[PDB]
């Protein structure tokens, strides 16, 4: 389970929907030095408590926006984490992936979907007809 | 460059246009 | 899901990673540029296709390219 | 090429293809695109500088003095 | 003098053959 | 008379039955069949 | 910002005053106002008169009076 | 005053001045010689 | 020879149009000119044919005048733009007109056809294809 | 995932409504189907073509059957000039008695529609006389459609699926389609004209029961084999001949009289028979040009790759490098489709331009509504075909063109001076638009100020000279065919001008549409048409040549033909794909064809009124078009139903509004864009989720239509409204005002 107390919020219509209970849901947890007012990702204002806070959200973009544009940029809070929660209770911590923010280079991170050429050297689609490979995926 | 083929084709087409105009202006019949 | 590719013209300016609203990109060590880092897209399943990374990329032409592909629940940005 | 040289861009996808730029610096390391070229006219993103390799440039004027 | 009842019925019966053949062709193309 | 739809052509009852059948009787079953076809799980 | 608002509002008031002065001057100098006051029900009000250069003087409708 | 002179050389101001001058020229041509038509320019008045 | 077009002074419909006209600055002398010089169709309105060897000056004079004026404007603009290229801040000279430069450009463009012919002969008129930005094929 | 669509796993895994929509939009794009090979692609296309031919045959059979069942063909034969042809009966169970009475006409006792497709005249000219013949034709076409459906099924069976090499053999296909599909079919049609159509037009019944022992000509086939061909041209139909009767009827089967039959005011049947005989001979000759299996014949690849001109070194034909093109066309189905669509569009335009001036069907020139409908129909189809040709040219540029196999040839050169091409097209468009609009509004201002004489009225002297050269003596020119002493009119070496008398009679006739008199208004509208053509071509060519890439998007070819945009970066890239260029060009095609059909319809309406002066004096300013064409002729159309009652125009009255509705709807799809609707749909999703008693729930998540889908839907609504509105106006203004 995920620990933390939910922020003071009187309710709203921008919360979770059937997708949260049927397909997936996200949880953003953080710690603040004091109780203070922030803006909910889907409208309205909530009050984050002094201890550790936990907020349920429908999309990962909500958590990314809240953590970056509000928690770090405004409240100087850097310990926020975003988890993906499945209906069967399985939870994976997805942000930050390896405990280091993605914008900061970290050793051990492999190159994914890297093309060893400039973009202007992609082959023409006439080369790869009926071969099933896109020009950007060509070797 | 003088562009021989281009100028020959262009002059042939222009001569055709000029002949059509000459018929059109009652210069020739 | 969409496809995000990074080409060897990347200068490691980290702007695309900062611009991404769903944490698709990250900076990984590299030796092809002065910054000694290059962008990567390990989490393209979370890519929505907003192309904010392309807007943030300063190279000419773009060092990061987004190709829209099969649409999923999260790539359509659906909260329902 | 070197600093102060005038070059013509040969990169096909570049906004400044067959245009004229000025070399601002050349990187001495083994990076892929060491030459930095500045341009008078901005591209569609408002950027007026870029990185090129030597084979993507054609020198058209030596640096002054 | 337009066609009679029998001609209309015969045309309706004959049109069944192109209908069945069209169904066969559509199902074959779907394969 | 011109107070009702009639037909001087052969088998004038044919439009009388086919217009309802094609336009507001069969179309809903056809839509149901298409809906079943396009919603079938793989 | 507020000082700018105040000054711009004075400017817009000046513009409105210029427009009102124009309306009154055109009603005083290029109108049939007196004739209309003589016969309100049989005279069409008119306060714009065009010059005669390109046949646009046809727009000078016979408005009575 | 030099700033005013520099302002007077702005593209919109110069464009407005040029358009006003050309419009005045054309208007005076219409007033002095109304009804000019192709096949009539530079011909004596009958 | 074209027969459907006759001089306007001999067209009954044009005469009817002349009589029925208002008596203002805009109609009297214009109608006198049209009757004397124009060719009218069956509708009584002047028509402009391009099938007469005669009155060829009536066609060439306006065409030549417009071509001269348009070439003057274009050459003035081109010379001004080429003169502003050597400056450090040409965009500032395109939002701020440089009066001596514009006057010089206009004075030179007064003789624009000869200058254009000279530039074409010397190859100065056009830039070569390989020094012009182009998109990838 | 779902089973539907079967051809795309990416769409089948889509959990939103988009999956359905795109499934319809990509069903016939066989090349993008999963696991698609070239051979399977060609086989599927071949079967689909069989299906389309079967559909066409069924459509023709249905037209024939409905005319034979509910029409008045036999009554119309006895008086084609005064009987309204009947398309089919009306069964709308929600009509009122006034509507039933209004639509009961043309001699029928039940509500009917009046046929405007001209099929009555066509069937009458080709010798059909009874409803039984139409019924037999309909049954035969049903059987033919069944045969083609069976062939389509059969050629998908494993033993009958053709190989890729069979599809790629260009030379035998060209030979067979030139000699057999074009030549032999034309010869068979000429045979039908000689054996059936002409005898029926001469009051003699020829059918399947007696055509074997009824010679079409007294001289028989002996005259053809002996070489006495002139016997077939002896004793043509006299100028007093009455159609469908022996009065004044001749015996010749192949004449070259020219002009029109004096009574029917249409082309001579014998002239058409000789025309099709000559066309058959020419196409059969042409079908022997290419080498298939016996050594003789040209090889297209050799001609394209040739570099020697009788010893001299040349880059190719006209000293232009054409090498490598054979594989380019042969391997690109989109290239071939581009030529096919362009040729079909040009042919449809030619059909429209030549059918009203030279009517081929008896009395069809006196059915004004039919003439207008046919011209508008074929012109709009031609415009659509041209748009398709250029769209598939762009598709070829993206998908099938590879630079290295086309290095140095003419296609590469076009791609290399695309900038000059596009810039010069833009210059032509700007010049035409500026000067045409300026002259129009100058004339408008002058007419508004009571100075209609001050209009600039440029005479179309070149077209008038062409008309005079074709024999029109109205303008006073004395050149070529309008000069009886000219070398062309006399044809001095041979004097074989057997066309000149009838052709001149038709040209100088004042009651037909052969080289209609033209003035300044025709000049201005022709330049407007040129502007429309050049702008549509500019849009299409710019889309095709920039399809692979531009400065804004150097890597466009990697994104495909149809994609929404490349995001708001680099200034914004809305409508940047070549598909978007085709989408934009459809608007200009509609505008250009609107101008063309407006011109044709107004000129012919003025002619049919007896008020040609109205068009002559009002077409030179745009207010004339707005007032005397639209406003003046809309009255009867908009009075089809009113508070005082209804008449036969009511349908058009309603449809006129219907089109105006659809057009309006398109604006909503074209002005408002996706995100607004996506947010609204999210709000509605919340509303549905929180409402009790609403047990329904979506299986596909509701989303707003995609950007490209929205553009397509808006374009479809726009086009449908355009076509419906103009068709209703055309039919109502011509039919309610004439016979
Ligand atoms: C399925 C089921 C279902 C259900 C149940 O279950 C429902 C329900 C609801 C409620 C809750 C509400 C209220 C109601 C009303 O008023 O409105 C409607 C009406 C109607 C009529 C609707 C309809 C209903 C149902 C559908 C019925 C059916 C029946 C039939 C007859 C069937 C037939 C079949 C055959 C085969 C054809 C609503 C609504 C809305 N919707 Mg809603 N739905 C649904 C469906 C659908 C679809 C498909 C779509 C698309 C088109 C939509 C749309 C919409 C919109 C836009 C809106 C709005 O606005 C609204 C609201 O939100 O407010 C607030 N939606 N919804
Ligand atoms: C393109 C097209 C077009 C064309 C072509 O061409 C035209 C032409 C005409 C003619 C013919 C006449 C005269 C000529 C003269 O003036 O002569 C002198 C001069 C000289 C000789 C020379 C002069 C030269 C100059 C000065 C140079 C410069 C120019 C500039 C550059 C321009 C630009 C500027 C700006 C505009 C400001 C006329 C006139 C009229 N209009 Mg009409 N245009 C048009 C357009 C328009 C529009 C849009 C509108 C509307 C606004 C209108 C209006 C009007 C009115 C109201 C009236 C008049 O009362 C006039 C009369 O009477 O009538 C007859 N219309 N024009
Ligand atoms: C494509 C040809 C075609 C078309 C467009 C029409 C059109 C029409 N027919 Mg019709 N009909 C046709 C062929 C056609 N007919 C043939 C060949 C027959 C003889 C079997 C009939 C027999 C017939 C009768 C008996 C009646 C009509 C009627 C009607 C009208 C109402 C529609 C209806 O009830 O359909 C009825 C249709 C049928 C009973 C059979 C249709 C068979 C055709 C060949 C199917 C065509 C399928 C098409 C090609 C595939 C479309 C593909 C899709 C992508 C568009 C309408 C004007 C009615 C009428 O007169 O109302 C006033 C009516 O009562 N039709
Ligand atoms: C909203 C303000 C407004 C507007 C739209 C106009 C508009 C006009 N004025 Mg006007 N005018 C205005 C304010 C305005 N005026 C004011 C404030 C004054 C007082 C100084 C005048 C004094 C004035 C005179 C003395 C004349 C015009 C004239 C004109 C006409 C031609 C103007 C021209 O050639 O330039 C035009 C209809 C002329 C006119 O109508 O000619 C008959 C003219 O002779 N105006
Ligand atoms: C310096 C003036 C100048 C000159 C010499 C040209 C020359 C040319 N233009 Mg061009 N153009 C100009 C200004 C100029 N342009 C401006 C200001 C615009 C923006 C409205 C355009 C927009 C434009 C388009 C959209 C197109 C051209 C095209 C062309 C080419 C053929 C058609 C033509 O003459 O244009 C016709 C003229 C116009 C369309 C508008 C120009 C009229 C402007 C208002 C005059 C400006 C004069 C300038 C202010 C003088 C200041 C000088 C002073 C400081 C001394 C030709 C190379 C066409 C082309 O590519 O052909 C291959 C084409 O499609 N031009
Ligand atoms: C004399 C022999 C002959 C004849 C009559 C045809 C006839 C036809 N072939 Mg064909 N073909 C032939 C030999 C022949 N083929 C050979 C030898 C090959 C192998 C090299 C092919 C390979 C072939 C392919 C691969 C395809 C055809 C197709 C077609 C049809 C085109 C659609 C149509 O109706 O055109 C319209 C007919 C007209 C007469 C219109 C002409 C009027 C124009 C517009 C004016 C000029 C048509 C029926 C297509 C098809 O599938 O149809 C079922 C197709 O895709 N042919
Ligand atoms: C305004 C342009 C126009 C006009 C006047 C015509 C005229 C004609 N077409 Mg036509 N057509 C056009 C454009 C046009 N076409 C285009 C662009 C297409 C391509 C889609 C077609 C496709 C087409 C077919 C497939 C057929 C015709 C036929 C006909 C003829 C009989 C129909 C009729 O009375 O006219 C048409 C009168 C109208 C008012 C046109 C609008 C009709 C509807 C309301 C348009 C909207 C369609 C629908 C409601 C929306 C989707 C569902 C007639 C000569 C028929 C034929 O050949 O006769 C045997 C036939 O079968 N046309
Ligand atoms: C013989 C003629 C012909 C043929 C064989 C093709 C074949 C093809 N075209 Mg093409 N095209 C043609 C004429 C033709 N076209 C013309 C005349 C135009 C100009 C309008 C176009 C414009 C065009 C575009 C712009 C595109 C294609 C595309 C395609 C390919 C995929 C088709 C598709 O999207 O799925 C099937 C598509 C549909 C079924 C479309 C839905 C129906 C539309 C919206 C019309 C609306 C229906 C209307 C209300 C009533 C119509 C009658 C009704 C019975 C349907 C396919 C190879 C696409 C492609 O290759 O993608 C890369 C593509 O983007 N074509
Ligand atoms: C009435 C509607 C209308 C008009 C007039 C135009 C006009 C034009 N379109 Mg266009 N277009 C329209 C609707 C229209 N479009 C729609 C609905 C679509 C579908 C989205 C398109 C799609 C389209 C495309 C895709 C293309 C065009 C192009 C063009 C230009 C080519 C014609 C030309 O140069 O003529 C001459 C120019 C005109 C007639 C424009 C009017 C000029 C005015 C009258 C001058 C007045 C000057 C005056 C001082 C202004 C007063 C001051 C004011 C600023 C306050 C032209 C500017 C093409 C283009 O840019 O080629 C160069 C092109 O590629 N259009
Ligand atoms: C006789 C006549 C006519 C006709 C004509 C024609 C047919 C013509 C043609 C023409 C042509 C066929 C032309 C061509 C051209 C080409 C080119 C290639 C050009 C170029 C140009 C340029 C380059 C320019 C430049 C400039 C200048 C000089 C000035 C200004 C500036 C600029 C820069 C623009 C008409 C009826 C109309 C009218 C009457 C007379
Ligand atoms: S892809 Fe572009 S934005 Fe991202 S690190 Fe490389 S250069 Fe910077």
């Amino acid at each position: 389970t995920l620990e933390g107390q939910t922020p003071i919020f009187g309710g709203g219509t921008g919360g979770l929907l059937t997708k949260a209970e049927r397909e997936e849901k996200y949880v953003i947890t953080w710690t603040s030095p004091k109780e203070q007012v922030f803006e909910m990702p889907t409208g309205g204002s909530a009050i984050m408590r002094q201890g550790k806070n936990k907020l349920e959200i429908a999309r990962k973009e909500y958590g990314i926006a809240l953590g970056g544009q509000q928690l770090r940029a405004k409240f100087k809070i850097n310990d926020y984490k975003i988890y993906r929660v499945y209906p069967n209770g399985e939870t994976q911590m997805i942000h930050p992936a390896d405990g280091v923010f993605p914008e900061k280079v970290n050793q051990g991170r492999p190159k994914v979907r890297y093309v060893d050429r400039n973009i202007g050297s992609n082959p023409s689609p006439a080369k790869l007809k009926f071969s099933g490979v896109q020009p950007y995926d060509a070797p | 460059a003088p562009f021989p083929f281009r100028t020959i084709v262009s002059l042939i087409l222009l001569a055709g246009n000029i002949l059509v105009a000459a018929i059109y202006f009652h210069i020739i019949n | 899901s969409h496809t995000v590719k990074i080409y060897d013209t990347c200068i490691g300016c980290t702007q695309c990673v900062r611009a991404c609203p769903t944490d698709v990109l990250e900076m990984v060590p590299w030796d092809g540029c002065k910054a000694a880092q290059i962008a990567s897209s390990p989490r393209t399943e979370d890519c929505v296709g907003c192309k904010r990374c392309e807007t943030a990329c300063p190279t000419d032409f773009l060092s990061i390219r987004v190709y829209l592909g099969a649409e999923t629940t999260r790539s359509m940005g659906l909260a329902y | 090429v070197e600093r102060g040289s005038k070059v013509r861009i040969l990169r096909r996808e570049s906004y400044w293809y067959q245009d004229v730029g000025l070399v601002a610096s050349v990187d001495k390391s083994g990076i892929k695109y060491p030459v930095i070229v500045r341009f008078d006219k901005v591209n569609y993103a408002g950027v007026n500088t870029n990185n090129f390799a030597d084979f993507e440039l054609l020198e058209i004027e030596k640096p002054k003095a | 003098m337009n066609i009679s009842d029998t001609q209309v019925f015969v045309a309706l019966v004959v049109a069944l053959l192109p209908g069945l053949l069209a169904f066969r062709l559509a199902t074959e193309l779907y394969k | 008379d011109m107070t009702q739809l009639t037909g001087s052509y052969a088998a004038s009852w044919l439009p009388w039955i086919m217009i309802p059948l094609i336009f507001y009787i069969l179309p809903f079953p056809v839509f149901a069949l298409i809906f079943i076809w396009i919603e079938k799980e793989a | 910002i507020s000082r700018k608002i105040f000054a711009a509002h004075f400017g817009h008031l000046a513009v409105i005053f210029i427009w009102l002065s124009g309306m009154y001057f055109h009603g005083a100098k290029f109108s049939n106002f007196e004739a209309w006051m003589a016969n309100p029900t049989g005279v069409k009000p008119s306060a714009q008169v065009v010059w005669s250069l390109v046949g646009q003087d046809i727009l000078n409708a016979d408005v009575g009076g | 005053m030099q700033h005013v002179f520099k302002y007077l050389t702005l593209a919109p101001v110069m464009a407005t001045f040029t358009m006003v001058a050309l419009s005045v020229v054309l208007i005076m041509l219409q007033i002095w010689f109304p009804g000019l038509q192709y096949g009539t320019y530079f011909k004596p008045t009958p | 020879a074209n027969s459907t077009l006759v001089p306007c002074s001999k067209s009954p419909a044009f005469q009817a149009r002349m009589k029925n006209a208002p008596d203002t600055y805009y109609f009297n002398k214009p109608f006198k000119a049209y009757a004397k010089y124009e060719l009218c169709g069956t509708d009584g309105l002047p028509h402009l044919p391009l099938d007469r060897l005669d009155r060829a000056t009536d066609v060439l004079v306006p065409i030549g005048l417009f071509l001269y004026v348009a070439g003057f404007i274009g050459w003035s603009g081109r010379s001004y733009l080429r003169a502003t290229k050597s400056a450090s801040d040409p965009e500032m000279k395109e939002i701020f007109i440089d009066l001596p430069l514009a006057l010089q450009s206009i004075s030179k463009a007064v003789l624009w056809p000869l200058l254009a012919l000279q530039e074409f002969l010397s190859g100065d008129l056009t830039a070569r294809d390989e020094e012009i930005p182009i998109s990838p094929r | 995932a779902t089973k539907f669509p079967k051809f795309s796993q990416d769409l089948a895994q889509d959990p939103t409504t988009r999956r359905i929509w795109y499934a319809m939009a990509t069903a016939h794009d066989f090349e993008l189907h999963d696991g698609m090979t070239e051979e399977n692609l060609y086989q599927k296309i071949f079967a689909s073509h069989f299906g389309h031919l079967a559909i066409i045959f069924l459509w023709a059979s249905g037209v024939l059957f409905h005319v034979a069942w509910q029409g008045n063909f036999e009554q119309w034969i006895k008086d084609p000039l005064n009987v309204r042809p009947i398309a089919h009966a009306i069964w709308d169970a929600q009509f009122g008695p006034p509507a039933i009475e209004a639509f009961t006409r043309a001699g029928a006792t039940n509500p009917v529609d009046i046929c405007y497709s001209g099929v009555y005249h066509w069937w009458y000219t080709i010798g059909m006389r009874t409803n039984n013949e139409l019924y037999v034709g309909a049954i035969f076409l049903l059987l033919l459609a069944a045969l083609f459906l069976f062939a389509g099924w059969l050629h998908l069976q494993p033993r009958y699926r053709p190989t890729l090499g069979w599809f790629k053999s260009a030379e035998p296909r060209l030979n067979h389609h030139l000699a057999g599909l074009f030549g032999v079919s034309s010869l068979a049609w000429a045979a039908h004209l000689i054996h059936v159509a002409i005898p029926e037009s001469r009051g003699q019944h020829v059918g399947w029961d007696n055509f074997l022992f009824t010679p079409p000509h007294p001289a028989g086939l002996g005259a053809f084999f002996t070489g006495n061909w002139s016997a077939y041209a002896q004793n043509p139909d006299t100028a007093q001949h009455v159609f469908n009767s022996s009065q004044g009827a001749g015996t010749a089967i192949l004449t070259f009289l020219g002009g029109f039959h004096p009574q029917t005011q249409s082309l001579w049947l014998t002239d058409m028979a000789h025309h099709h005989v000559a066309i058959a001979v020419l196409f059969i000759i042409a079908g022997h040009m290419y080498r298939t299996n016996w050594g003789i014949g040209h090889s297209i690849k050799e001609m394209l790759n040739s570099k020697s001109f009788f010893g001299a070194k040349v880059e190719g034909p006209f000293n232009l490098p054409h090498q490598g093109l054979y594989d380019t066309i042969n391997n690109s189905l989109h290239f071939q489709l581009s030529f096919a669509l362009a040729a079909l569009g040009v042919a449809s335009s030619l059909t429209a331009q030549h059918m009203y001036s030279m009517p081929p069907y008896a009395f069809i020139g006196q059915d004004f509504t039919t003439q207008a409908a046919l011209y508008t129909h074929h012109q709009y189809i031609a415009g659509f075909l041209m748009v398709g040709a250029f769209s598939h040219a762009g598709i070829f540029w993206i998908r099938d063109y590879d630079p290295e196999q086309n290095k140095g040839n003419v296609l590469d050169r076009m791609l290399r001076h695309k900038e000059a091409i596009i810039s010069h097209l833009s210059w032509v468009s700007l010049f035409l638009g500026f000067h045409t609009l300026g002259l129009y509004v100058h004339n408008d201002v002058e007419v508004a100020f009571g100075a209609a004489e001050k209009q600039v009225l440029i005479e179309p002297v070149f077209a008038q000279f062409i008309q005079a050269a074709h024999g029109k003596a109205l303008y006073g020119f004395n050149t070529l065919l309008s000069n009886p002493d000219s070398i062309a009119s006399t044809a001095w070496p041979n004097h074989a001008n057997v066309w000149l008398p009838g052709w001149l009679d038709a040209v100088n006739n004042t009651t037909n549409s052969l080289f209609l008199t033209i003035g300044p208004g025709d000049f201005y509208v022709h330049h407007a048409i040129a502007l429309g053509l050049h702008v549509t071509t500019l849009v299409l060519v710019k889309g095709a040549l920039d399809a692979r890439g531009s400065k804004l998007m150097p890597d466009k070819k990697d994104f495909g033909y149809a994609f929404p945009c490349d995001g708001p970066g680099r200034g914004g890239t809305c409508d940047i794909s070549a598909w978007d260029a085709s989408y934009l060009a459809v608007f200009w095609m509609l505008n250009t064809l609107g101008w063309v059909t407006f011109y044709w319809h107004w000129k012919h309406l003025a002619i049919w009124e007896g008020n040609i002066a109205q068009f002559n004096e009002s077409s030179t300013y745009l207010m004339g078009w707005f007032r005397d064409y639209l406003w003046l002729h809309s009255a009867q159309l908009i009075n089809g139903y009113n508070p005082y009652g209804t008449n036969s125009l009511a349908i058009w009255s309603w449809m006129f509004l219907w089109g105006h509705l659809a057009w309006a709807v398109s604006f909503m799809f074209l002005i408002t864009w996706r995100g607004y609707w996506q947010e609204l749909i999210e709000t509605l999703v919340w509303a549905h989720e929180k409402t009790p008693l609403s047990f329904g729930y979506w299986r596909d998540k509701p989303v707003a239509l995609s950007i490209v889908q929205a553009r397509l839907v808006g374009l479809t609504h726009f086009t449908v409204g355009y076509i419906a509105t103009y068709g209703a106006f055309l039919i109502a203004s011509t039919a309610g005002k004439f016979g």
